[PDB]
Formats: structure tokens, C-alpha cells, sequence
């Protein structure tokens, strides 16, 4: 006869949730995720290859991009939380224009110090956008736009926001599955399937309508959606060849310090060199308009024979409306309209120079999250700043047409910001390992 | 020589060979800053930890500790599944048997501390 | 011969103290004892009655009563940490008559604002129990009583205090023993014990002189006290009918918002609609002095032949002094004179609604656990507000007299806090089990 | 058949049948707020381990791990307990029984602890 | 009868008839404030309970566990060490031999590994 019997370290596994912890290469100045208390990785990470394996993979319904999500969040307000508190700040502002180019504000205000029984007027400029008129009348007065639902927290100036990666590592007992199928779209059933204790190196980089410094396409421009006939989903579009972008801040700032309080500090723009100069990034056209051929094309195998057509993005926010990042140490935000403006043909090829500008806008006071308060105030940092992206990809949003027309317009949607960890974790589930395992066999002979 | 979990796609009989290296990896700065990457790491400590004994324990209990492969007394039920044994352990794979028994696991590993204690107390206990 | 063996897994079990975890039928809107946090309960717990075991109780000694009360402690100071505190409200206030009715003050008082460099002047309603004036004369200048030992923190008003009730579970390795014996007074030994992983539903239903929402008793009325003959120590009755009560906020208050400072507000009784109504309860008169004839009758028997009399609350401190409850957001004092007013003897019988009208109070500022300072102030709940209870039970305490007269008089006492807990757990006592047992044997054969 | 610590009062005999519905039970959101409720269930799963391992590990060195009973070279003092083997396993019940060898049971974990490491040391290492 | 680590000069044959007492100390306010003590106890707690079965567990794997002494199918290797059988058991000590086989510890661990699961399928798994 047979007889049950059971196998102890079978190799088996499900779909679990666990809380994943970070590993980076620590070696210091310390920065805004804390990498400097995370687990140190290994030197040689291990990785095996599931031969025979198939396994099925969901990106959108992974848990990884939403636990990330609270980790980034929670880094973020840790971070903030021993740095000084700018409630006085709140204080009626008399500005003047600046010694288009009214982008900034020659602003002066009344303020406390650290003597309680004396006070001290100062000045310093401030960007049009983080200012907000009172009474709607007397253009001299003028409050801080935060000022009404809640007080921003100086960021510390010995952290910076250096997005260095952070590999996510999973317990013991417990293992992290790859998808290594050539150009795999995140959804499906994965012919090449592989196994690996921690991520690659992640970096969280914060961005919108553009993704920067992120992995690239092995060999063919992929496109993920969880419905690419759905109107109302996100369309992520993977590159091939990163397009480099160029970005720069000209105006000169002198950097000043003044005691808000006892022990504690704020920082402005005190005066500026030279004349006021509009921040701008550059974009090769050649290398631009091809990546869209190439986006265009393999877009129409998806629509049929349609003609393809990128406009500017709708109206909204200019956290959404606009391309937003970071030169590590200073938010931006520039138009991108000049990008994604022109039509395709199911013919139109694309066939010096002759590089694309995007003016770009500068805010201190910014909402990162989109969460009511919790805003957080970027001090400025002192002289002209430079910074070069790789863009890999692109976060697209069709509109709502009828769509029996012989075209259809595609907008840059910022969409949400998991998307940005979405792009990059899609190669990756966590999957719970059951070592217990049985089965039978005519065993005691 | 696979590496770990790498005879997840080999055959059921040929999977057994490499028993011990998924074993081994089930639990493998002293300072604790209990920040957001801190706590995270404890929990997953104790969460490993748990894992472990809440799979050792059940060998413990049949007779099975410190064996990785071991035969226990509960007869096979042609119920749960009336497939040959060559298919068994020649042609399918663990993932796929894993399907197949799921809906009588838990009936047959409470048949079998029954079956073991049982006997554990025929044997011994003489009076 | 005879050889020692071991056995593991031994029925046998121990007294001993834990960190009992909360169990609850998770579902959302946030309520002050932060369930949401909590482990969801089972959907069937298992319950086991043990048969030949009979083991000994005592209520007053244990351990689950002490340790809930620091639980709910921490749990009320854990959910106002993160709430605005009232720090500027502590200023002269003038007040004047509402347009007996002098329970409410129309109150005036500047006040900050978001804008540092900016004052408000505003007004709103107080209630005379939460001011204290200043000076004796000068009819004004009033002051918040609890100005001059702590700030008090204003509740967040999306958060709730509904009394949810919330099961408390032993960890792996330990079990709580559970009596059904019937009408067992909470010490002695149970002759009818069982076994279960986690307590009922306990509710966290603060109450004074009168327990409300409780469980009832299971056939008579059944009365607790580690020693019935001591004067100093509280009388705990449980009954067998739920005595209906009713209560109502007749006063139809509008809600205003005050910014006091950036991102924050406090919100105050602004103005009264209609006419000033004095807040009370009500209980049937039948149903209610009827159960008094049954208490008395069953005290009777720990007293000789001797009389029972009832009489108002000694005096003191007003949360000792009446019957304090929350109707799920606003609290109330309400007098019970009105119903420990009686004399009961042996023959006396109690023998139409007519119910008693209780006139009660109600405070924002408030000291829910004694404790000097860490007050807290009660947002107003907008609209009339009704909300009816069970009462079944009651905590009398017995005066201290020589007791050689042919009668004896009842007062209801507010005793302890934890009183409240304990006339729920007292049919619950953690116990330690040891799995490691020893026994001889001939083995060896 | 009687669920966990229904046996309590049935007799020593009769009630270490079910020994294995009490030994399961030593040990039976994955986030953690670290709150008032999260710091009592992380105290509560730590604690919960080391009650088992402290009782687990004495098994261990014991030369008993995987076994619900076993039998030591200890010989049984009649000190320690003089009543009759026939009332002990069939009218006496564990609770009644220890209250009778706490007394000495710190001593006899110390004998079964030398007579197993010294036979251990007899049957092995040849030389 | 030395107290605890009271062995450690002594030599390997008269150093291993006291295993039992170091190996018995290896895991040896119910509330938790998690304040800088309690934070620190806490960790030592959970470390102690790693270091333990990160130790226990290798023997398991081993088919050891539940035993101090036990001999292995892997055969001894005189590159690693060519010394007399008399004079390691009794003129060396524990800690000078420590320093001689580190550099082959971890491949001695792998060897009993593979030996153990492939001596379990050649045994078991009748079929
Ligand atoms: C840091 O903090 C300091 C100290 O708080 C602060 O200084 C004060 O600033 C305020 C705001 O600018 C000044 O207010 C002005 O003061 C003068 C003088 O008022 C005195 O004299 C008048 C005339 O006798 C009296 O009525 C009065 O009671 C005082 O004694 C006035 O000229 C100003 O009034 C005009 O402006 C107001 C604001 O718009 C109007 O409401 C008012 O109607 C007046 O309007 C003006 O323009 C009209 C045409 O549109 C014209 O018809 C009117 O006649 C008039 O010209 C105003 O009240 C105040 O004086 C400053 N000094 C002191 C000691 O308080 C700093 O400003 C602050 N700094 C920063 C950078 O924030
Ligand atoms: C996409 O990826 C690219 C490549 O990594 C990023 O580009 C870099 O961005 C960082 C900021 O995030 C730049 O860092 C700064 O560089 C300044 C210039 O460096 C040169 O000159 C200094 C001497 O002046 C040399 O030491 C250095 O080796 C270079 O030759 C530095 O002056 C800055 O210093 C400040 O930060 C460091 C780090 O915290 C502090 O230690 C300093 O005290 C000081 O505060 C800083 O290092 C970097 O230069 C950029 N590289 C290039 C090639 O441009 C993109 O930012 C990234 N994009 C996004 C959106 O993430
Ligand atoms: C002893 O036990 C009794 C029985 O549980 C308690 O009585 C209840 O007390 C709660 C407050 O603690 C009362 O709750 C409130 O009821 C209002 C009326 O509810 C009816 O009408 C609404 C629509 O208007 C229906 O949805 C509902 O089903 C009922 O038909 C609600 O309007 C209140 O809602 C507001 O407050 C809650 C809590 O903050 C919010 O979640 C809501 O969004 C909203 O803002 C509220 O639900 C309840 O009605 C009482 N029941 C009875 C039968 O009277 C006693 O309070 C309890 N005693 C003690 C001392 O604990
Ligand atoms: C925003 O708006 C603020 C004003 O609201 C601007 O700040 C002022 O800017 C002006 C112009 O730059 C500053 O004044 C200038 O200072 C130059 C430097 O002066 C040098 O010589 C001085 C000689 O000393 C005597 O004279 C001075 C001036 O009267 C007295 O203060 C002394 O006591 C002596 O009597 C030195 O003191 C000084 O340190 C220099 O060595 C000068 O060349 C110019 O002619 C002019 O006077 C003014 O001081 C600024 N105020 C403050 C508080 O900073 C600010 O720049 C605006 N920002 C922008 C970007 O537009
Ligand atoms: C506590 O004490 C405070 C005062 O210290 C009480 O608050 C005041 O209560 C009175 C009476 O209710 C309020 O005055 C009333 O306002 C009514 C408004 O109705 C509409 O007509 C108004 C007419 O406008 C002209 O006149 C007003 C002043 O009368 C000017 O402000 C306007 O600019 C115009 O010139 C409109 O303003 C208004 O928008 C309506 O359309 C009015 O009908 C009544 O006749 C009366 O005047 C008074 O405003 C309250 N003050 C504040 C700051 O709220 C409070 O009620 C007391 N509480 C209790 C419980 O007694
Ligand atoms: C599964 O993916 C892996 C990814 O590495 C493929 O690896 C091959 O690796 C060899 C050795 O480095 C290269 O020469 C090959 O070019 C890789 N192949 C490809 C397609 O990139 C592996 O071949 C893949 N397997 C299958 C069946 O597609
Ligand atoms: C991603 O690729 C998978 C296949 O790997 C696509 O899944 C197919 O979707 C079509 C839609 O008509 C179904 O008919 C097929 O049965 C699906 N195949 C499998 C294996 O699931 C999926 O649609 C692709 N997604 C995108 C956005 O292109
Ligand atoms: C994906 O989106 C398509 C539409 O792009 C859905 O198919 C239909 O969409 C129309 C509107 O265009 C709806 O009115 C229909 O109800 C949709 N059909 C159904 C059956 O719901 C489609 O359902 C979406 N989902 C999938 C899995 O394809
Ligand atoms: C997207 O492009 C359109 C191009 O027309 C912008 O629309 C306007 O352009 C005209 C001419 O320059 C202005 O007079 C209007 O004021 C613009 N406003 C709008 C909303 O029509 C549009 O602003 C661009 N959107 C973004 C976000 O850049
Ligand atoms: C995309 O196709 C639509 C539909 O043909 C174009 O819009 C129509 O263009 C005709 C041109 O004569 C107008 O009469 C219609 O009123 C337009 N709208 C509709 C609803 O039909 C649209 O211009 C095309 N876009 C491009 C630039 O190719
Ligand atoms: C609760 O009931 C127990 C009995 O179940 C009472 O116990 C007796 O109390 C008297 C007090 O003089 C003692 O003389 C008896 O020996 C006690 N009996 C037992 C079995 O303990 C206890 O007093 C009751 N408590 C109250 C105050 O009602
Ligand atoms: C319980 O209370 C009674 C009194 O109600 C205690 O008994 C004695 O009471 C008289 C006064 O009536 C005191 O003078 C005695 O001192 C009390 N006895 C003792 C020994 O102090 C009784 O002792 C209290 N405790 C118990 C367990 O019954
Ligand atoms: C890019 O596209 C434009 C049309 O949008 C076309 O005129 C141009 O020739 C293309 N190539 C370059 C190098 O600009
Ligand atoms: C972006 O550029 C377009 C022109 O290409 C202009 O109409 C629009 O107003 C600009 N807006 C922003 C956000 O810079
Ligand atoms: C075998 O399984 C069947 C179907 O579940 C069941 O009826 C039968 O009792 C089982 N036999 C044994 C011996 O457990
Ligand atoms: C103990 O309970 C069992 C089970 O009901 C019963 O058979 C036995 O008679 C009881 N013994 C005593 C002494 O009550
Ligand atoms: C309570 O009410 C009674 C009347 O019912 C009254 O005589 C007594 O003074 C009141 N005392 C309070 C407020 O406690
Ligand atoms: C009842 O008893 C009391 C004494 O306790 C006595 O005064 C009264 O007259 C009695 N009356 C009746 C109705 O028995
Ligand atoms: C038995 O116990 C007695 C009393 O404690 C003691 O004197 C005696 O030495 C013990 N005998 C053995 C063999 O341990
Ligand atoms: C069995 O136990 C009972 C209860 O303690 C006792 O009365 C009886 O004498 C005992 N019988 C024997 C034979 O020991
Ligand atoms: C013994 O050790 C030597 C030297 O490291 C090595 O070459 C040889 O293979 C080893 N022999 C065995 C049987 O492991």
C-alpha cells in the first residue's frame, strides 16, 4: 500500500504580504531617506534562474509599489521632523518689484529674534508663486500661501535630497520572483522567470510626465496599461535610448541667514548678481522627435491604423500641469508644452543641434504628496546650479473621444505619484515560501 | 547544483535532492535606531522568527524534528488523489501537486498527530 | 523499578501576570480608543468547558482590572497627542447673562489669528462650571478654570468616543479562565469553571454611581464587595432588569470655527436657537424603585432584619457627586438625588408612567481619570443630541456609623475608576500554562 | 473529543491522551502602528517565543525534542512521593500532582540534565 | 563541578563531560516601557533568540538536533589537520584548536549538509 509522507523545504510558494526592509551599499552626510540606518548590502547579491518556471505577475495589483509608498512618505515626514518649524513666518509681506522677469518679489516683513522683548525687520525675495495677495486690493501686502492651512517645516540644510538607490530585501522565508521575459509588458504569464532575495538598486526619484534616471527598455520601446483601451488609466511608456536633458538655474543667489528664534534659523535670498535670467532645460530635437516616431508607431498597434497626436497636458495644477523635479536641492517645474506637440501619420517620419527649451518655474513652498498641509519650505541654495536627467520614460493619458475618428491625442498625465514606483517594480513580486510540503509513497519496507 | 529554490520547475523526485539548501535559507549593525527602516527590520526579525517555529513546531509534535524526510503511519486516502505514483514522482511537479492536495491539508495533518500520539502512547507508558 | 518520565503538553496551569493584546470585529471613521489598530477578533472563538475542575477567583486581586486601566489611559492620551492644543485660549474673558437659565455665559475675548502680526476680537457661549472669575468683584474678567494648572487639548472633532466593545486576549502559551458558575459573587471557588482564548465584549463605557451598558445578571441580583461588613470599601449590585433610561440636549447650538492660529481652529458653542432648555433624563418610576425593593430585600440579607435606607451622594468633587456619562460626545452630570431618596422595611412593598426627571449639567473642560492637569475640552456637538442606556448596575457604598440602629443608609459612591472595569472581569483570571510535566512509571520493560 | 485544556480534570491516566491538543496551542495585519495596541501584540508574539523555546530547549538537552513522552535513567525516589502507581495514574489528576513535586522538581531537572549528558558521553565518542 | 565556561582551559577530553551547563545557558516586569533600557532589552531579547536558532538549527539540518554529541558520515580530512588523535583529546584545549579549523568550518558545514540529505534519500523514500 502507499503511505503519507512529509517533505520538510519543498519548494513551493503564494502570494504574500510582508513588510520589506530597505539594504543599500552604506559607506557621512547624511540625507533625506536616512540610507545611513538601513542594513548595508551585500557584496554579491545572489541570483538564480528558474528553469521550467512559469509564473504569473501583476504589476498593478502588486503590493510592493503601495507598501514603497508609505515608506517614502514616512522617510519623508521623519526627516522634517527635528528641523526648525517656520510658524512665524506667517506675517503680513510689503513687496516691491525686483531692481517676463516678475517672477520675483523684493519682499520685507516684521520678525521676531531671540530676544523675546525685541523684534527686527528684514527682507528678502520671493518667487510670484509661493505668494499670495491679502484683501485682493493694496498690491503692497501680500502672505505666504501656505500661511492659511498650515505652517511649512524648513528643511535642514546639512540634508539633501540625493536620490541614491535602495534595494527592498524581504525577510527570511520569504523571496522576491523576476521576470527576465524579453520585453514583457508587466501583465501575463512570464516565460522567464527568476529568483532574488533583493531588489536592484532603486532610486526614488520624484517626477511627473517624465520619468528620469530610471531603468531603460532592453531592446524595443515597451508600453504597460492595465487597460490600453481604457480612457481613464495611466499609460506607461518605457524607452530605449535615454534622452538626455539639460537643466539650469542662471540667477546668482546670495544665501542669508537670520535667527527667527533661540538656536534656530531661516534661510532666504538675500540680494542677486547680475541680471534676472529665466530657468530653462535643454532637449536635443533630433533625439526627441525620433523617441516620439518610435512611441507614435508602436502605439498605433494598439489602435489600428490611427494617427497618433501628443498635445500639451489639460489644465489642473501645476504640480500635474507642468514637469516637476529636482536638481538636488531645488524643485522645478517647466511647461513641456514644447514636447509633446505635433501629429503622426501612419506615414510621418521623422527624418545640428537645433536643441528644445522648456521654461521652467522655481517654488520653495511645495506639497510633494498632494496632503493637505505638511508642506515643507526649501531653502535656497547658494549660486548657479546644473543637473543632467536620463529620461527612460513617459506617463501618457488618452482622452475621452468618441474615438471613431481617424486619430486620437495622447496628454502628458502626472497621473499618481505610485506611478513613478510602478515603472520601476513591475519586474518583481513577493511571493511566501511553504517548506512543509506532502505527499505519498510505499514507504515502511 | 542549483541554487536556492532552483529545482522549482524539476521533476517531484529530482526536487528532494536539494532539500537542504531551501531549508538553510529559512533564517539566514547591532545597534537599533527603531526609526522607519528600524522598525521595519524588527518586525521582520520576529516575522522570520515565527515563520520558523510555526513550521518547526508541527514537525515537533509528528515525530518528524531534525528529519527531513520522514514516514508517517496515516495510510494513503485514494480520495485526496488517485493519480499513479511513476506520474507522481516523475512527471509532475511540487507547484502542481500543491494544487491538488490544498483542500485535505489541513484534515491530514490533523490525522497525523493522531496517528503519532497514538502510538507514542502504546509504545511507552507501560503502566 | 520505577523510572521518571516527562511529559509535555501537561493540563496544568499557574497564576501569572501578562501583556494582554486587544482583539475587535475590525470594519473607516476613527473613534478614541484607536481600534483600528487592533487585532481582528475570530469569527467563532473557541469556548471549552472543563469538567471535575473547580478554581478559585478573586475579583479584587487580580491583575486584568489594573492593567486595562493603564491600557485606557494610554490609549486616551495617545489619541489627543496628535490634536491642537488650546494654549492661547488662556485669556481674559468678559462675559454677560444669555439674552433657573443662568447655566450659560455669553463670553467675549480676543483672541490670535494665522497672521502673527494680527488680533481678532471674538465671542462665544461657556458654560458657568468651566469659568472661574478672576477677581470677586468686577463682574468680569473670567477665566477658564483649568488656565492655571494646564492647557487643556481640544479634542479632534473626527474623532468619536463611542464605547465599541473591544476583547482582550492572552498570548500564545497562556489562557483565561472563565466561571459560569451561577450567581457567583467574584470571590470563592467556582464550581463551574471554563476556558476561553479571549474575554466577551467588554465595553469601555465610563460611568459614576451607575453602570451603564453592562452586562446583566444572569437569574438574581448579585452583590460584590471584598468585605460587606467594612464601611471603606465599595458596594458593587448587579441586576437582573435593565432599567431603561433617556436623556436629551435640548439646547440646539450652532458650531463656529475660529482660526486660532496656521492650520488650526478652535470650535465653540456659538449661538442658541429657540430657548434656553435645562438638560435632563428620565426613567420609569415603576420599573425603577421596584428594583430598588429587590436590592434592598437581598441586602437585608447581609444585615440582619435590619432596614435599608437610600440617600443622596455625601458631597464632594461634582464627578463624584453625580451620575457622570457621554452620550457619544458631549458629557454629562446629571443629580441622583432624586432616586437613592427612600426608606425600605421588611414588609415595605413597592405595590401609569410617572417617570423621574433628573436635572443634569454639562462641562468641555473636563478630568476624565483625576489627574492633575492634562485636561481636555470637549468640542460642542452640533443639533440636539438623544441617547438612551441600559443601567445594570449600581456602586453604593454603606456609612460609616456604629450600625446598632434598626436601619442602615446607602450612598451612591463613585469609588474608582477601575470599579468600572471590574464589574466585567471579574468572571475572567489569566492563568500561565506549563506544557513540561514529571510522573514515574515502570518503563523500561 | 475535548478541545484545548478539556482534559484538565480528568484523571493523570486519562488525560495525557490529548497531550497533542496542548501542545498546538503553544504557539497559535502584517504592518505594525507601534502603538499603544501594537507595542502590547509585539511584547505578546516575543514573549510568546520565548515561553515556548524555555520549555523547548529543555527538551533538547534533555535528549526528548520531538517526543511527547519519553523515559530517563533517573531512577524514581520514593522521597519525593510515596503513594501507591495504581491511585496516581487512575484516580489522581495532574493538578493534585503538582502540588506535590514542585518542591523537588528544580532537583530532578538537575539529575535527568547529568545522567543523559553522562550516558551521552558513555555511548559516544569512542575516544 | 565547575560553574558556568568554568572548563574553558581545561583539556577537549575533560572539557566535554560539562557540555550540559554551557549549553543550558544559552537562553538564560512583564510590561515594556520602550524607553532607552527598554528598547535595548528588548533587542538583546530578540538577538538572544536569533543567536540561538541561527545555532540550533544548523543541527537539525545535520539530523543532530536534540543531542550534544554526535558523529557524521563525512570522513576527516587530514589536510586539515595532522595531528594524533591522543594529543588533541588529551594535551590540546578547545580554544587552540578553535584557531586550526576556522579557515575549514564553513566547508565542513556544506559537506555534512549534502552527506545528510543524500544518506536521508537513500534510505527513505522507498520509491
Ligand atoms: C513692522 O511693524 C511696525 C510696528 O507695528 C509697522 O509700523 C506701522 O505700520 C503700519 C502699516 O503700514 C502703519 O500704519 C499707517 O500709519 C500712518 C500713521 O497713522 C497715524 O496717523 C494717522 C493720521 O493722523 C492717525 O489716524 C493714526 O491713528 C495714527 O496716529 C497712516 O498714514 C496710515 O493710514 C493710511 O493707511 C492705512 C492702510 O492702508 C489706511 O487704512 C488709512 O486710511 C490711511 O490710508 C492712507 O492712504 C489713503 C489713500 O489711499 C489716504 O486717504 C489716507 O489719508 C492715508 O494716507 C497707516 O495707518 C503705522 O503707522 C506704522 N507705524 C506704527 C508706529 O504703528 C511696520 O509697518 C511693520 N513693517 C512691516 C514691513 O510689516
Ligand atoms: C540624475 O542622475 C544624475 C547623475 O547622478 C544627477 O546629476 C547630479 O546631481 C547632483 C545633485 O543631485 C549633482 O551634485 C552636486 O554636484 C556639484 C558639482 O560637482 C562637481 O564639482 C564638485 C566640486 O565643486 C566635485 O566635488 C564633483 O565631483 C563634481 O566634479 C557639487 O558641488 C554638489 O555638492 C553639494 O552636494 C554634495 C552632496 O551632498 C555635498 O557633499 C557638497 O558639500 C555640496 O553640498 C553636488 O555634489 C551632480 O553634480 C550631478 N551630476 C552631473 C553629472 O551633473 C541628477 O541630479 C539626477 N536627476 C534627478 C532628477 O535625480
Ligand atoms: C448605550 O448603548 C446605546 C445603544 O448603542 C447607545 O445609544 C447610541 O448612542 C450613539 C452615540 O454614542 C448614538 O449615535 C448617534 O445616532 C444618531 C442618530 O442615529 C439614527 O439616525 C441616523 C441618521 O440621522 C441613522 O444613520 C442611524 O442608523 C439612526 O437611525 C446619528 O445621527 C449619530 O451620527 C453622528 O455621529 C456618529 C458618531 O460620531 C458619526 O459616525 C456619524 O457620521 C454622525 O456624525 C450617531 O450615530 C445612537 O443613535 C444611540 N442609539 C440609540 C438607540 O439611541 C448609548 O449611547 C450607550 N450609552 C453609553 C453611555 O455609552
Ligand atoms: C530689496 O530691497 C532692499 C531695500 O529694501 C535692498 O537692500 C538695500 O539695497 C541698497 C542698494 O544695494 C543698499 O544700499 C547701497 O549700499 C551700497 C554699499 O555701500 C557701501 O558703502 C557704505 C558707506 O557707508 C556710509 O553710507 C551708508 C549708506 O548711506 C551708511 O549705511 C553708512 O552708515 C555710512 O554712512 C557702507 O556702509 C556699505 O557697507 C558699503 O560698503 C552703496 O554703494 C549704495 O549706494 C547703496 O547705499 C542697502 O544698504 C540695502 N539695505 C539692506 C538692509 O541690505 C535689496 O538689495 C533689494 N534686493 C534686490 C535684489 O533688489
Ligand atoms: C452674544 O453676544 C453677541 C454680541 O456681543 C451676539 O451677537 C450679535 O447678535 C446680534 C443679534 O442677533 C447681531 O445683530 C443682528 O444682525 C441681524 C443681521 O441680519 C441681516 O441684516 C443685517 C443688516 O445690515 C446692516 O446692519 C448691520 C448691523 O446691524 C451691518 O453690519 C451691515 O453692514 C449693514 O449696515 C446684515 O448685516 C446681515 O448680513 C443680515 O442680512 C439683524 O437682522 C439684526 O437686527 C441684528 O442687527 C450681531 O451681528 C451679532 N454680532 C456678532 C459678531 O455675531 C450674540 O448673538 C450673543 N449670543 C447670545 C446667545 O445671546
Ligand atoms: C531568460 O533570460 C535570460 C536573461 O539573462 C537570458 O539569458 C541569456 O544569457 C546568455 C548568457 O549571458 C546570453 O548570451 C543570452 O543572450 C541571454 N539571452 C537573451 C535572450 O537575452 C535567457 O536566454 C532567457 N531565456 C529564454 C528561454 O528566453
Ligand atoms: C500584456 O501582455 C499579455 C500577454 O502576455 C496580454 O494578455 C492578453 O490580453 C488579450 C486581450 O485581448 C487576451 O485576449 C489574451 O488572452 C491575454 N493573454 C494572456 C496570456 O493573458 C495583455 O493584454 C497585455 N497588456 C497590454 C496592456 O498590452
Ligand atoms: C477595458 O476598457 C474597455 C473600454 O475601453 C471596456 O469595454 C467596454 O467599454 C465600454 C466603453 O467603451 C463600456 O460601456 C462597456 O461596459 C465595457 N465592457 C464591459 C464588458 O464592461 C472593458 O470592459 C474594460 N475591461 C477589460 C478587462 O477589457
Ligand atoms: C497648451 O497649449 C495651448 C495653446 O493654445 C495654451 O492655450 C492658450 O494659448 C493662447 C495663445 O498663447 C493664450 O491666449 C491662452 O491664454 C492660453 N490659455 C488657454 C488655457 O487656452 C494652453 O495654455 C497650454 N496649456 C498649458 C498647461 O501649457
Ligand atoms: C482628428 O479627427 C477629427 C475627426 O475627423 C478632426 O476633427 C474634425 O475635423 C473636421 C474637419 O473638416 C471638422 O469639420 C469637424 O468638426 C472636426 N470635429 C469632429 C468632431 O468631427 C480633427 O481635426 C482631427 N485631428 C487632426 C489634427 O488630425
Ligand atoms: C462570596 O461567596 C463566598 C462563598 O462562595 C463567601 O465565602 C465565605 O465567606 C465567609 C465570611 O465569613 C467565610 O467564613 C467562609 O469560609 C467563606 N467560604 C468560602 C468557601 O470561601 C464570601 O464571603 C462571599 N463574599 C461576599 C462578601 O459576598
Ligand atoms: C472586615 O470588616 C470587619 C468589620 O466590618 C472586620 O472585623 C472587625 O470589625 C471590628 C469593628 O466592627 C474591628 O474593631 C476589628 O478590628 C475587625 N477585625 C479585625 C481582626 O481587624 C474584619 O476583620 C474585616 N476583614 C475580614 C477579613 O472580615
Ligand atoms: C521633427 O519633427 C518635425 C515636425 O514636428 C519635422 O519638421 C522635423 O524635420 C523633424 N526632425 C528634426 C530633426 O527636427
Ligand atoms: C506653456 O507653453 C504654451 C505654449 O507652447 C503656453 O500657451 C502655456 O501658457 C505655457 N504654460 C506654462 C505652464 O508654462
Ligand atoms: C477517505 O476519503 C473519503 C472521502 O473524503 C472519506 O469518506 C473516507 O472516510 C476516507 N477514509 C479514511 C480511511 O480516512
Ligand atoms: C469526572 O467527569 C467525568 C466526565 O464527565 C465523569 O465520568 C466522572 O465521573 C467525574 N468524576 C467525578 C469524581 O465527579
Ligand atoms: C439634587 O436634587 C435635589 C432635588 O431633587 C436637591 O434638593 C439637591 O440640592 C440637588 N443637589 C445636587 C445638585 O446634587
Ligand atoms: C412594617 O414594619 C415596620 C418596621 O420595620 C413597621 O413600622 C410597620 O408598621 C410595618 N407595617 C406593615 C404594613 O407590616
Ligand atoms: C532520596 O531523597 C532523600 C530525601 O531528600 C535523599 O536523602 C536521598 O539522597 C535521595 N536519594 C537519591 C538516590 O537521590
Ligand atoms: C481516590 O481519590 C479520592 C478523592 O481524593 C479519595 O477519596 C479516595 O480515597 C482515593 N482512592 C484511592 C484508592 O486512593
Ligand atoms: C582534503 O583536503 C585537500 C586539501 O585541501 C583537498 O585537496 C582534498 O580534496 C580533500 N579531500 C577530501 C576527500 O575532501
Amino acid at each position: 500500500n502507499l503511505w503519507v509522507t512529509v517533505y520538510y523545504g519543498v519548494p513551493v510558494w503564494r502570494d504574500a504580504e510582508t513588510t520589506l526592509f530597505c539594504a543599500s551599499d552604506a559607506k557621512e552626510k547624511h540625507n533625506v531617506w536616512a540610507t545611513h540606518a538601513c542594513v548595508p548590502t551585500d557584496p554579491n547579491p545572489q541570483e538564480i534562474h528558474l528553469d521550467n518556471v512559469t509564473e504569473k505577475f501583476n504589476m498593478w495589483k502588486n503590493n510592493m509599489v503601495e507598501q514603497m509608498h508609505t515608506d517614502i512618505i514616512s522617510l519623508w515626514d521623519q526627516s522634517l521632523k527635528p528641523c526648525v518649524k517656520l510658524t512665524p513666518l506667517c506675517v503680513t509681506l510689503h513687496c516691491t518689484n525686483v531692481t517676463d522677469r516678475e517672477e520675483l518679489k523684493n519682499c520685507s516683513f516684521n520678525m521676531t529674534t531671540e530676544l523675546r522683548d525685541k523684534r527686527q525687520k528684514v527682507y528678502s525675495l520671493f518667487y510670484r508663486l509661493d505668494i499670495v495677495p491679502i484683501n485682493e486690493n493694496q498690491g503692497s501686502e501680500y502672505r505666504l500661501i501656505n500661511c492659511n492651512t498650515s505652517a511649512c517645516t524648513q528643511a535642514c540644510p546639512k540634508v539633501s535630497f540625493e536620490p541614491i538607490p535602495i534595494h527592498y530585501c524581504a525577510p527570511a522565508g520569504f523571496a522576491i520572483l523576476k521576470c527576465k521575459d524579453e520585453g514583457f509588458n508587466g501583465t501575463g504569464l512570464c516565460k522567464n522567470v527568476s529568483t532574488v532575495q533583493c531588489t536592484h538598486g532603486i532610486k526614488p526619484v520624484v517626477s511627473t510626465q517624465l520619468l528620469l534616471n530610471g531603468s531603460l527598455a532592453e531592446k524595443n520601446i515597451t508600453i504597460r496599461s492595465e487597460n490600453i483601451t481604457n480612457n481613464a488609466k495611466i499609460i506607461i511608456v518605457q524607452l530605449v535610448q535615454p534622452v538626455t536633458i539639460k537643466c539650469i538655474r542662471p540667477n546668482n543667489y546670495t544665501r542669508k541667514s537670520i535667527r527667527i528664534g533661540p538656536g534656530q534659523a531661516f534661510y532666504a535670498m538675500g540680494d542677486i548678481i547680475g541680471d534676472i535670467r529665466q530657468a530653462h532645460c535643454n532637449v536635443s530635437r533630433s533625439r526627441w522627435n525620433k523617441t516620439l516616431q518610435e512611441v507614435a508607431e508602436k502605439l498605433r498597434t494598439y489602435f489600428g491604423n490611427k494617427t497618433i497626436i501628443f498635445a500639451n497636458s489639460s489644465g489642473g495644477d501645476l504640480e500635474i500641469t507642468t514637469h516637476s523635479f529636482n536638481c538636488g536641492g531645488e524643485f522645478f517645474y517647466c511647461n513641456t508644452s514644447g514636447l509633446f506637440n505635433s501629429t503622426w501619420y501612419v506615414n510621418s517620419t521623422w527624418n545640428s543641434n537645433d536643441t528644445i527649451t522648456l521654461p521652467c518655474r522655481i517654488k520653495q513652498i511645495i506639497n510633494m504628496w498632494q496632503r493637505a498641509g505638511q508642506c515643507m519650505y526649501a531653502p535656497p541654495i547658494p549660486g548657479v546650479i546644473k543637473c543632467e536627467s536620463n529620461i527612460t520614460g513617459l506617463l501618457l493619458t488618452r482622452d475621452g473621444g468618441k474615438d471613431n475618428n481617424v486619430n486620437e491625442t495622447f496628454r502628458p498625465g502626472g497621473g499618481d505619484m505610485r506611478d513613478n514606483w510602478r515603472s520601476e517594480l513591475y519586474k518583481y513580486k513577493v511571493v511566501e515560501i511553504e517548506p512543509l510540503g506532502v505527499a505519498p509513497t510505499r514507504c515502511k519496507r | 547544483r542549483r541554487g536556492f529554490l532552483g529545482a522549482a520547475g524539476s521533476t517531484m523526485g529530482a526536487a528532494s535532492i536539494t532539500l537542504t539548501v531551501q531549508a538553510r535559507q529559512l533564517l539566514s549593525q547591532h545597534l537599533l535606531k527603531l526609526g522607519v527602516w528600524g522598525i521595519k527590520q524588527l518586525q521582520a526579525r520576529v516575522l522570520a522568527v515565527e515563520r520558523y517555529l510555526r513550521d518547526q513546531q508541527l514537525l515537533g509534535i509528528w515525530g518528524c524534528s531534525g528529519k527531513l524526510i520522514c514516514c508517517t503511519n496515516v495510510p494513503w486516502n485514494s480520495s485526496w488523489s488517485n493519480k499513479s505514483l511513476d506520474e507522481i514522482w516523475n512527471n509532475m511537479t511540487w507547484l502542481q501537486w500543491d494544487k491538488e492536495i490544498g483542500n485535505y491539508t489541513q484534515l491530514i495533518y490533523r490525522l497525523i498527530e493522531e496517528s503519532q500520539n497514538q502510538q507514542e502512547k502504546n509504545e511507552k507508558e507501560l503502566l
